[PDB]
């Protein structure tokens, strides 16, 4: 049964190493969510600091890839950082060669094509991570694109990733079935973040403090992550209505 | 089964058993710790005196990287040395290009990516060391701890090796009882104590205490070894606390 | 060669003569010097002709593959970069002197690219042996935000200046008008010189040439 | 093969009874243009060595980094980095000498003349020269470029052979060096008034003197 | 890091089977149904857009890809493998052909180049075969309209009409009855939409179906490849 | 010293009405010394003809190289190469030696078998295409041929009118060049017959 | 070419002419020789246009990638990357680059990199063919901790003279102001500066 | 490391056979039968296509008979993709030889070259061999008409008549029974089709299940002509010989 140890076909036409890399994805036990506004793309993720000895400021699964592109990772941090460094490098090389900022989807496809190589070449293992890329693209507008260990990638209106992804997905599906639009019809990103947090609370059935969340926001010409106090202000507004 | 026979193979869990087996080598090693203080960091390590024939103060375990970073590790000592050699190459190339000495978070990822690379192929073995390291850069003090998987985080205090649970409990008390912070000279004393308390897990043989520190006020942000009177003052403080 | 370009209100007007020379001799009187890079970007070419042709073809090919992967129209800056970085790498040995003009998502852009890998971003440019003649016309009469038919005339007037005053330049005037709504490839835009009419027929009558042997093979 | 662009002129030096003195002006010439007036060309390595460098300033800055990097590297896994296993003048020199000759042998020289002045572990005076060709030599007085023609003659009147070194005090040697720097300022078209001087003594250690100036200048005979 | 896999991962078993090729074909079998039909004045290729989630924008995921202006491709099997074959096919159509001859390759030669790439994954060191079967439809001046199938082995066959993946056995029987040598392109599109409806479970409309044609030139030439819009498919579903 | 004028010789090609003509001299020399009067410079790959002037070792090499390439082309494509396609192949092949070129002056001539359109083309030594309808000239007496062709030529000539035009252009140009002549060949190419004629000319 | 960078109280200002010549022909009379390698790190370019453009693009790339990993680079770091390229490729380059940038910690900083590939940190720097004519003027008139208006006038007067005497220099005087407040672009036309 | 997963394609069994070559021959034994018959005035190549549907476009299809140059052709049995790799290599060797010597490559030289390539995959490199057996039909002015075969081992031999692929045992007996040295092309055409008609695993032999070719010097002015038969022509020759 060496067809389960390396990336070759089993008799069923399956790559077990790819499937087991998908299982490594949930090893962190963190749920992420991404939604789109009019002018923005918001990505929120659970933050869990179990050890009191940890510096909580260094515990992050959201990455600033370029100025326009942000990336949240569902999976172990070493593979997450492997993917982050490569994505940063690719985005910088792109801008040098082609003279304009790498689009979110072009990066997603590039990282996906790399992920595909590990599923075909035997010496390389897949990374045990799902990469959700976010930006406000200058051509396509608010963008969410996701990559996985299979080398699959696709654009999203909104998405969710993690152990309880199905609960979050159906919660989001139901809201967009009502509104009948591909986005959160809201001017300010502040309120799109408030939506994202609110719909995660409802879906997961857990309240959050400022230190239980981690928020990334893409606007035109910059992606940035929110501080604990910026999130606290967001949580106050949710509670007050 | 057979998923644990080769490095970089995912088990049906989603685990890399070879990395988890490297952790067993780390757990087998001597106790090492790190303490983040007000304007710097302190590193300390338990050195088991196997025999009377060992020359005191000569078999140094803590290693310096560049002039401002200290590294200490538990587990397979040669693997730790290999990782520091690489760290020195990384810190050197960084300074060569960018002029400034390598920042601690920047340096932490350099080691992190290299250790992670040794979990990507079956032709290499993972590192048999957890590495505690840090120093002072332009943004102040930073303490890190880096595992065989390539995982690392920032810490207030860190501990690894055979006496890690004992040490961790002691580090957690310091964090609770000093929210405003710990001074560099306090941290040297506390480091000594914690190694002495964590020695109950390696109590058969007697040991030798080794401490180092970077502090903005006490060492001008440079890594120095604690020697002579300051070392003896810390040993006396530790010996008093166990009794 | 006289090649030129201007930025006008709605977009870009490129211009070129049609004389290809070997030394002092004219090999082609109607040879095309305005090249296709992408559907929204064209390139006028001067200097060494082979280098001009192959450099544009390679960057056009690479931009086509880039544009298929990204699924969106290519930009002038990426055409500019790809030409620039290649020409620089070859340290002037690829003697391509280009006027690169096109219309992006970010609006109209015009560049001059030199053999050594320098580029200038400008509202008007001229290159080739007739650049000074053409540049005189632009310094005389250019203004920003021109209407289309005005810009067409100015470029045509600038290429003409080169045609008549520069010996390296001649033949017809080709234009290429690029805007968001259209691409007009005008070849020829003007025929400023009539072909010289011959007064005699000097063609020989059948059987005049002395043959030794003959062979016929069918296909 | 290159050509030197921004350049430093004479580095001068001599041995005396307890140590060595080295000096060099603070100018970075750009051909005839006296471009940079704040260039330090004496670069200390630890507390027992000063490397004085003339010639191409970019190549000097490269060598400056190699020495800075050498100190870092010697400290690695070396508990006696500030004691018995500290860098010696002879180690620092031999390294540079190896580098200089290796580079000339690849036809890509570091376009400099270097004098390594210092004091060894056992109190011995170290003073040795190396240049872009890898040519090395030692003498009681050493000087590079222009100073070889004007400073050496004056300094050799103080220490003419080995046996004069124990007879020469630090005051006599420093006066001689400062005197020689004045003579060079009158006569070297690519020198400057402002200079740095460094004494490495086996008792008093490294004394580094910045912002010195040539003074007592005889111009009064010009008016006639 | 040494890529130590310098030896074949596809080898002959005692029975004469190449296991990994057969297993790749099993992966293709599990994939969603796609088909191709050749008319007299065109070719049509079609597949189901099996959306992994309703939140996912299935417009971004193109199963039908343009290779050259006159050649199109569709697949059944592993999507990521298809994507990198399309990348290489597009590139080889420029490097080994267009930059040499100043024109795009004919359908059969581009097919042959893709087949070569897939064969090499079947014999080279340290790789598994591609887990896709391709259906390549195209036109060129001297061969006219053509439709090819390309399997994980690297083997390729020209077809009048065929189907691959999930319901290919049933779909091929359906096509055998309906196909003749006097079909117009519109007749072939009609048959494609009928044949594809059998293998589709859920929603059957322009948003869940991807369908392209190689036909007349759309205004040096115009491109013969054209991907049908979501509206254009729905119009033909009313006359179904 | 100048590689393009050691061995000498010329090629000219013309278009006519439903026909093309290509012609060349027969000389090969070492500068002043005449060596061969049987060195033909026109070759064919199917129905596409290729004249090549310049350094004779490169003439021979390129002939062998284009035979090689067009043979493989035919095996793969299952059809003979066309003039338009071959022209692009020549250009590519020449430019891939951009910084160490073949010292040659090639001339393509032929009729597109499908469209029936007469086609000619020329190239510099690094593959820039002269794409002229009227005529293409090459070799040591190119200037002489340009003059002859510009005054003698007119469009849409019948095959045997065109023969007299191209032949007189070649012969009279060659007689004003020291390094050309020693015989000549003229191909008259039609959609499905080719007439090859050797010309009588002065042998000095 | 006449270019200069001058530190002042609130930060630093870069200044440049706009003339690019091919021999005696002015190829571009509206050249932008002040190029941005980071938000508040810019450079003045002199020498081969192909070389200085190629370098500046590589630097921009390195500092973009530095920022992705380690946050905003110091002006010193930018100068070091410029130096590394210029020094290691000295045999194949003709580039004289002034690097200028604003940190909040360090405030305004100016580094000059002449032909050799050496680095020199200075209060102000002048460079290009036209600089020779204003060494005297600039030395006599420069003061430290000037106001923004004084530094704009110092650069304007200086480059005015550089332009007047150097044929290789001319056109408009462009400037780029780097302070805590942000990045301000200034332009000054012949009719303004010639009458000074 | 990687050693764990290595099949070791280039080793001897205890009996002194090459495992992978033997297994590749087993693969080839299931491929559609190909027959070569050499007459005094030409060579015949006949081959049976496999699986075939009514929807397979036959006139633009080539799985069995390929052209190497104007004098030499091959019939394939095994993996078609593997064959095409080797065929394009062979096509180049012929043109390299033509370029070097200005003469067409002799048939045996081309055959040896390909066979030497196949051999290399059995002795080094650690890769699987090519699962292909060729019948080479060719002419040159030294030996005249020649038939050869090669197989995955890299061994090649010359023949008067030969089969590869499926039912070669049965096919070779039927050929050995009816072949004679004075035979002519038209008779060999008939023998080839009769042999396939008896050895086929199909119910009947039809035009759509065949590829067919002849190498005749039988041309005007004694020059060699390769004829790859079109679908309609194979149908005519099937009626002529009396099989359909
Ligand atoms: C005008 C350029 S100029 C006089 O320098 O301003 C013109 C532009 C042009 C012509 C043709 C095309 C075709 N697509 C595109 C752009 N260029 C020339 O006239 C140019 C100088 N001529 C050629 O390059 C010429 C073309 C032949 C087909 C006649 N080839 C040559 O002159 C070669 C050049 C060469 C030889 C060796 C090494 C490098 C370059 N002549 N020769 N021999
Ligand atoms: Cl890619
Ligand atoms: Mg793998
Ligand atoms: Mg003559
Ligand atoms: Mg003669
Ligand atoms: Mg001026």
């Amino acid at each position: 049964g060496y067809d389960r140890h390396i990336t070759i076909f089993s008799p069923e036409g399956r790559l077990y190493q790819v499937e087991y890399a998908f299982k490594a994805t949930n090893q962190t036990n963190i749920n992420s969510l991404a939604v789109r506004g009019k002018d923005c793309t918001v990505v929120i993720s659970q933050k869990k600091v179990p050890d009191k000895l940890l510096d909580p400021t260094t515990v992050s699964y959201i990455f600033c890839i370029s100025r326009t592109i942000g990336m949240v990772v569902n999976g172990p941090i070493p593979d997450a950082r492997n993917a982050a460094l490569r994505a940063k490098a690719e985005a910088a090389e792109f801008r040098y060669k082609y003279g304009y900022d790498m689009p979110c989807d072009v990066l997603a496809k590039r990282m996906a094509n790399l992920s595909q190589i590990y599923t075909q070449r035997a010496y390389m293992r897949p990374l045990g991570v799902i990469l959700t890329f976010v930006s406000v693209d200058e051509e396509l507008g608010p963008s969410i694109y996701k990559t996985d260990p299979a080398g699959y990638y696709v654009g999203y209106k909104a998405t969710a990733t993690g152990p309880k992804q199905q609960e979050i997905t159906t919660n989001l599906e139901n809201h967009f079935k009502k509104s009948k639009i591909d986005h959160i019809n809201e001017e300010s990103w502040e309120k799109v973040v408030e939506f994202a947090i609110t719909h995660m609370i409802d879906a997961l059935g857990t309240e959050f403090s400022k230190n239980d969340l981690e928020v990334g926001v893409a606007t035109k010409d910059k992606f940035f992550t929110l501080s604990a106090e910026n999130i606290e202000e967001r949580l106050v507004a949710i509670a007050e209505q | 089964t057979g998923y644990d026979l080769s490095n970089s193979v995912f088990s049906p869990d989603g685990r890399n058993f070879q990395v988890e087996y490297a952790v067993k080598a780390v757990e087998n090693g001597t106790t090492s710790i790190g303490i983040k203080c007000n304007d710097g960091v302190v590193f300390a390590v338990e050195k088991l005196i196997t025999s009377k024939l060992l020359v005191p103060q000569k078999n140094v375990k803590i290693q310096v990287v560049d002039r401002h970073i200290g590294c200490v590790y538990s587990g397979l000592i040669p693997d730790g040395r290999h990782l520091v050699n690489r760290g020195r190459e990384e810190a050197a190339s960084f300074k060569k290009l960018y002029k400034t000495p390598i920042p601690i978070p920047a340096f932490a990822d350099r080691l992190g990516q290299y250790v992670q690379a040794h979990t990507l192929y079956n032709s290499v073995r993972p590192f048999g060391v957890s590495t505690i390291f840090g120093g002072v850069d332009k943004n102040g003090a930073h303490l890190y701890m880096l595992e065989p998987s390539g995982s690392y985080w920032g810490y207030k205090g860190a501990a690894t090796g055979k006496g890690r649970q004992s040490a961790k409990a002691e580090l957690e008390k310091l964090v609770d009882h000093h929210p405003e912070g710990l001074s560099a000279r306090e941290a040297v004393k506390q480091a000594a104590k914690i190694i002495y308390l964590a020695h109950e897990d390696n109590k058969e043989k007697d040991f030798e205490l080794e401490i180092s520190w970077c502090s903005l006020s006490e060492t001008n942000g440079l890594h120095k070894f604690v020697k002579g009177d300051l070392l003896q003052e810390a040993i006396d403080f530790a010996q008093k606390e166990i009794n | 060669t006289t090649i030129a370009g201007v930025v006008y209100k709605d977009g870009i007007v490129l211009g070129a003569d049609t004389r290809a020379t070997e030394g002092m001799v004219v090999a082609d009187k109607n040879c095309s010097k305005i090249h296709f890079i992408s559907p929204n970007i064209y390139c006028c070419g001067a200097g060494t002709a082979a280098d001009t042709d192959m450099t544009t073809q390679l960057i056009s090919s690479n931009l086509e593959l880039h544009s298929l992967s990204t699924g969106r129209l290519p930009r002038v800056v990426t055409a500019n970069r790809m030409l620039k970085q290649m020409l620089f790498r070859y340290q002037g040995y690829i003697g391509a002197a280009l006027v690169l003009g096109g219309v992006d998502v970010t609006g109209p852009h015009l560049y001059s690219i030199y053999p050594h890998g320098s580029t200038d971003k400008l509202p008007y440019v001229t290159m080739g042996s007739g650049s000074l003649a053409a540049m005189a016309v632009f310094e005389d009469k250019f203004r920003p935000d021109m209407e289309e038919e005005e810009a067409k005339n100015l470029v045509s007037e600038a290429i003409a200046a080169g045609i008549f005053n520069d010996l390296g330049s001649g033949g017809n005037i080709d234009l290429c008008v690029i805007s968001k709504n259209k691409l007009d490839f005008l070849r020829p835009y003007t025929v400023p010189n009539k072909k010289g009419t011959r007064l005699g027929r000097y063609r020989c009558e059948k059987g005049t040439t002395a043959v030794l042997t003959e062979k016929i093979t069918p296909l | 093969t290159q050509q030197p662009i921004v350049t430093g002129t004479s580095v001068i030096s001599m041995k005396y009874d307890n140590g060595v003195i080295i000096a060099a002006d603070n100018l970075g010439s750009y051909g005839s243009l006296l471009r940079f007036n704040g260039v330090e060309r004496l670069i200390p390595v630890g507390d027992n060595t000063v490397v004085g460098i003339s010639g191409d300033i970019s190549d000097m800055q490269h060598i400056e980094r190699l020495l800075k990097d050498l100190v870092t590297e010697n400290a690695y896994d070396n508990p006696l980095a500030d004691a018995e296993e500290a860098l010696e003048p002879s180690y620092i020199f031999e390294y540079l000498a190896t580098v200089m000759y290796q580079r000339r042998s690849k036809m890509n020289p570091l376009w400099n003349a270097i004098i390594v002045a210092g004091v060894q572990s056992n109190g011995d005076q170290f003073l040795r020269y190396v240049n872009l060709l890898g040519v090395t030599y030692s003498s009681p007085t050493l000087a590079t470029g222009f100073g070889a023609h004007m400073a050496n003659p004056l300094l050799r009147k103080v220490v003419d052979r080995e046996s004069d070194i124990p007879k020469t005090t630090v005051q006599v040697a420093e006066e001689a060096i400062v005197n020689a720097m004045r003579v060079l300022y009158y006569r070297d078209a690519r020198s400057s008034r402002n200079f740095s001087l460094a004494i490495i003594d086996k008792n008093t250690g490294l004394t580094f003197k910045k912002n010195l100036q040539v003074e007592n200048m005889k111009w009064d005979f010009a008016k006639d | 890091m040494t890529d130590r896999y310098s030896f074949s991962l596809t080898t002959f078993s005692p029975s004469g089977k190449l296991g990994q090729i057969d297993y790749a074909l099993t992966a293709v079998k599990q994939g969603v149904t796609s088909l191709g039909i050749k008319a007299t004045n065109g070719v049509v290729i079609a597949t189901e857009k099996k959306s992994s989630s309703p939140l996912a924008m299935s417009e971004t995921l193109s199963k039908v890809s343009l290779l050259t202006p006159d050649i199109g491709a569709v697949y059944s099997g592993m999507g990521p493998d298809y994507r990198v074959l399309v990348d290489k096919s597009r590139k080889v159509a420029h490097t080994s052909y267009k930059r040499i001859y100043g024109e795009y390759p004919p359908t059969k030669l581009l097919v042959s180049e893709v087949a070569k790439i897939m064969q090499e994954a079947t014999q080279s060191g340290g790789v598994r075969p591609f887990g896709v079967s391709l259906l390549i439809a195209g036109h060129d001046e001297f061969n006219g309209f053509s439709l090819y199938q390309v399997d994980p082995s690297g083997s390729y066959f020209p077809w009048k009409a065929t189907a691959i993946g999930k319901g290919s056995v049933a779909a091929k029987t359906f096509l055998e009855k309906r196909w003749n040598d006097e079909l117009e392109l519109e007749d072939a599109i009609h048959i494609a939409l009928l044949t594809l409806k059998e293998s589709v479970e859920g929603e059957f409309n322009g948003d869940t179906i991807e369908l392209a044609i190689i036909g007349d030139e759309n205004p040096d030439k115009g491109p013969r490849f054209r991907k049908l819009t979501s509206q254009e498919i729905n119009d033909r579903l009313e006359a179904l | 010293s100048d590689p393009s004028s050691i061995n000498g010789g010329i090629v000219v090609a013309m278009t006519g009405k439903d026909c093309v003509a290509i012609a060349c001299d027969l000389r090969l020399g070492s500068q002043s010394l005449g060596v061969s009067n049987k060195f033909e410079k026109i070759f064919h790959y199917g129905h596409v003809f290729l004249g090549i002037t310049g350094l004779a070792t490169d003439v021979t090499t390129l002939n062998e190289m284009f035979r090689y390439k067009t043979n493989l082309y035919k095996l793969k494509e299952e059809r003979a190469i066309e003039p338009e396609t071959f022209t692009q192949l020549v250009s590519s092949s020449l430019y891939e030696r951009r910084f160490g070129p073949y010292f040659v002056g090639p001339v393509v001539a032929g009729i597109n078998s499908k469209s029936g359109k007469p086609f000619i083309a020329g190239f510099d030594l690094i593959g820039c295409i002269d794409e002229a309808k009227d005529f293409i000239v090459s070799g040591t007496a190119s200037d002489q041929l340009f003059g002859m062709c510009e005054s003698l030529y007119e469009p849409n000539l019948e095959p045997e009118d065109l023969f007299e035009t191209i032949s007189q252009a070649l012969l009279n140009a060659a007689d004003r060049d020291a390094l050309s002549g020693w015989g000549a060949v003229v191909y008259i190419i039609k959609k499905d017959e080719v007439v090859k004629r050797y010309l009588k000319m002065r042998q000095d | 070419t006449s270019i200069m960078a001058v530190t002042f109280k609130d930060g630093v200002i870069l200044g440049a002419d706009s003339r690019t010549t091919t021999g005696a022909y002015i190829a571009n009379r509206v050249t932008d020789k002040l190029t941005r390698v980071h938000d508040k790190i810019w450079c003045c370019r002199s020498g081969s246009a192909a070389d200085t453009q190629a370098i500046a693009d590589i630097v921009q790339y390195h500092l973009e990638l530095y920022t992705s990993q380690y946050g905003t680079p110091s002006t010193e770091t930018a100068a070091s990357v410029f130096k590394e390229l210029c020094y290691e490729n000295k045999d194949n380059l003709t580039a004289g680059i002034i690097v200028a940038g604003y940190d909040d910690k360090n405030k305004g900083e100016v580094y000059t990199i002449p032909l050799g590939g050496s680095v020199h940190k200075l209060p102000y720097a002048i460079a290009g063919s036209g600089s020779t004519f204003i060494y005297g003027y600039c030395d006599k008139n420069f003061r430290e901790n000037m106001s923004k208006e004084e530094t704009v006038d110092f650069i304007k007067h200086s480059l005015s003279q550089a332009i007047k005497w150097d044929g290789s220099s001319g056109g408009v005087i462009r400037m780029v102001v780097l302070t805590a407040a942000g990045v301000e672009r200034l332009i000054f036309y012949p009719d303004e500066y010639e009458q000074l | 490391g990687s050693r764990r997963y290595d099949s070791r394609t280039t080793i001897f069994s205890p009996e002194g056979r090459l495992y992978q070559v033997e297994y590749a021959l087993e693969s080839i034994s299931h491929a559609g039968t190909a027959i070569g018959i050499m007459a005094s005035d030409g060579i015949v190549l006949a081959a049976e296509r496999k699986v075939t549907s009514t929807l397979l476009e036959q006139d633009t299809s080539t799985e069995k008979l390929y052209k190497l140059n104007d004098k030499i052709a091959v019939a394939v049995a095994g993996l078609t993709a593997d064959a095409e790799i080797l065929i394009n290599t062979a096509r180049i060797h012929a043109q390299n030889y033509l370029k070097t010597y200005n003469e067409d490559i002799p048939v045996e030289i081309l055959v040896r070259r390909l066979s030497d390539i196949k051999q290399g995959y059995t002795q080094h490199g650690g890769l699987r061999p090519f699962g292909v057996s060729f019948i080479y039909a060719g002419y040159d002015d030294r030996y005249g008409y020649q038939l050869y075969t090669s197989n995955p081992s890299g061994n090649y031999t010359g023949w008067k008549a030969i089969s590869v692929g499926a039912n070669t045992s049965a096919a070779q007996t039927l050929l050995q029974m009816d072949y004679k040295d004075d035979m002519k092309v038209d008779d060999a055409i008939e023998l080839a089709l009769k042999t396939l008609s008896k050895t086929t695993d199909s119910s009947a032999l039809t035009y759509d299940r065949l590829e067919f070719a002849t190498i005749r010097k039988g041309a005007n002015d004694g020059e060699v002509y390769q004829k790859i038969f079109k679908p309609q022509e194979i149908k005519d020759i099937l009626v002529k010989t009396g099989i359909t």
